[PDB]
């Protein structure tokens, strides 16, 4: 799972095109991401610039490879019945009180 | 199980003394999780012969199968544990235990690669033939993971044993033409003495190989003997071409086991089939196709004065 | 069928002179009408030989089924003719066969009761225990219709056919055993060579069965041998157990099969019994009670001391 820490305007903003640009000129540059990561990471970040500076730590490599390779979160709330559902699937696995197909199967509905 | 889990840390740990202290304390063996799990699949798992010992001391079941249908037997067959799978069959272990996937012990052993548990298990009747879920015989699942001695201990026997088994039948046959030839519509006593010693000889070879596989360390394990293709021989020379046709193949399948014997690199067997077996087999078929060609010459079967005088004159 | 019609009017009516003029002519002998009945059928139907004997000289079909299923063989068994009957299975009609209820043409002849088609279809290889649509052997359906003798005989062949098969497996059990006590983990050397004797001692008793079915003028009927209970035997004391049971079992059936003869009034059978296995069965039980009581009070199985020493001094 692709988890991504993103920054959203608020929908009632008169304030667009200022945070746009503290956004995009100095947030999402080298210095930004510098600053912001001094005190705490960011692992992988989404700057392509900046993801080659950081891509020197092989910790940071491994992020973004199993990033990229990943599934991205759904942004959608049937999830949460995902998170109640094939969870009682593997319930069903590792406990054995049910097959692969049956537990499976059961959190498909 | 006041202690069962209490024996469930001992087994995953491998401590004689608190297994000792539990038993002084009289803790209950059979202690199963909600999967299944014995103190003894633990104590198999493990690889500590002492904590199994003493589980089946205190009676602990030794065919336990859990939700996937391993019991110990699986799981010391698994990890490559010799001791503790002599000690299970010796306390009455099924050595044929089918799990989920239908794969018995000995499909562990020889997918993995422990010979001694293979002749161990071998020993003690383990099917050759059993198949899986995908049909695959242990034999299989050693030529796809690249164990080539154990695969040559599984083709050996099996083909031992269906010799066994070939040189039964054969004796059957000779048994109903025998018998065919004393009706009294097929008044023929030579022909009729001369496949019962056939029959008998026959029976002689099967219990040679019988004698060979005991002396080498193997396992004979017998099969049905089916019974012949005919009731009804029709002549002298229909029968003596049906006996030709049984003893040539006969020798295509010596000449088969030879083959194998040569490429395991088993000079005694080599030996032993070609001097007990391939001359023997080289007389009857020229023995053979002699009264085929001289009854074919006197006229049979369209003349039955040829037959009377085959019967008194070779047979007598 | 120019002239397939004019065999089929003489075939329903019998003129020898027709159809001689016709085959003088070359009529055609393969004349099926929409329903499949051949000039056969109706030659077969009537009863008149000669018709048949020249239809079978032209190369007739003796095995055409009709859209019933029925052949000449059939209605010649439905009807009772005899002699059609025997020329018939002279010219390779098949004995065993089927028509659309399953019926064979044993189970016709037995239902009607004609004892000499019975006897002379027991001859060819006729299947005593084929069944039909309804599950019906012949011997159901001649005790069905108070066909007594038709019966007996059908009784009487099964049964010492089925003896036949018994004493032929207990030979195997005996090789089973045999060549279990001379495996180098089981080293007893003289309980192998008395089970060894047993096992030829059966042989001889089977084959003297099949001597006796063949002096009487019935029909041996073969089946497959099974493969013994056990390829591990555990001790000589478990054994000799098993023998134990085994010849009891044999000894009931010879007890069946003596009463079976007395009810169907056959003197010569019960005196064969009597004096060639029912006091060799008395001997063989009290000699391998002996056995097993003197293993039990020497204190076998859990002591090798005892087997060793019953080896020796009883067996050697």
């Amino acid at each position: 799972f692709v988890g991504v820490l993103s920054a959203g305007i608020n929908a009632a903003s008169p304030n667009k095109e200022l945070a746009k640009e503290f956004l995009e000129n100095y947030l999402l540059t080298d210095e930004g991401l510098e600053a912001v990561n001094k005190d705490k990471p960011l692992g992988a970040v989404a700057l392509k610039s900046y993801e080659e500076e950081l891509a020197k730590d092989p910790r940071i490599a491994a992020t973004m490879e199993n990033a990229q390779k990943g599934e991205i979160m759904p942004n959608i709330p049937q999830m949460s019945a995902f998170w109640y559902a094939v969870r009682t699937a593997v319930i069903n696995a590792a406990s054995g009180r049910q097959t692969v197909d049956e537990a499976l199967k059961d959190a498909q509905t | 199980s006041e202690l069962g889990k209490e024996l469930l840390e001992a087994a995953r740990a491998g401590q004689d003394d608190e297994v000792r202290i539990l038993m002084a304390r009289g803790a209950e063996v059979n202690a199963a999780d909600n999967t299944g799990t014995t103190p003894l699949h633990l104590a198999a798992y493990s690889g500590h012969l002492e904590i199994v010992e003493v589980l089946l001391k205190y009676g602990a079941e030794v065919n336990a199968a859990d939700v996937f249908g391993y019991t110990p037997l699986h799981l010391a067959a698994y990890w490559g544990h010799l001791e503790i799978v002599e000690v299970l069959l010796k306390n009455g272990a099924d050595v044929n235990a089918r799990d989920s996937d239908g794969m018995t012990p000995l499909h562990l052993a020889a997918k993995w690669g422990h010979l001694e548990i293979v002749e161990v298990l071998l020993r003690y009747g383990a099917d050759v033939e059993a198949q899986d879920k995908f049909g695959k015989t242990p034999f299989d699942l050693a030529i796809d993971n690249g164990n080539e001695d154990i695969a040559e201990v599984l083709q050996a026997l099996l083909a031992i044993n269906r010799q066994i088994n070939l040189e039964l039948y054969a004796s059957y046959v000779y048994l109903s033409m025998s018998y065919y030839f004393d009706r009294d519509d097929v008044a023929l006593k030579n022909f009729a003495k001369y496949f019962l010693h056939q029959s008998h000889e026959e029976r002689e070879h099967a219990e040679k190989l019988m004698k060979l596989q005991n002396q080498r360390g193997g396992a004979i394990s017998l099969q049905d003997i089916k019974k012949p293709d005919c009731d009804d021989w029709e002549s002298g020379l229909n029968a003596m071409e049906c006996a030709l046709h049984l003893e040539k193949n006969v020798n295509q399948s010596l000449l088969e086991l030879h083959k194998l014997a040569t490429d395991c690199n088993d000079p005694h067997l080599c030996d032993f089939i070609e001097t007990h077996y391939l001359n023997e087999q080289v007389k009857a078929i020229k023995e053979l196709g002699d009264h085929v060609t001289n009854l074919r010459k006197m006229g049979a079967p369209e003349s039955g004065l040829a037959e009377y005088l085959f019967d008194k004159h070779t047979l007598g």
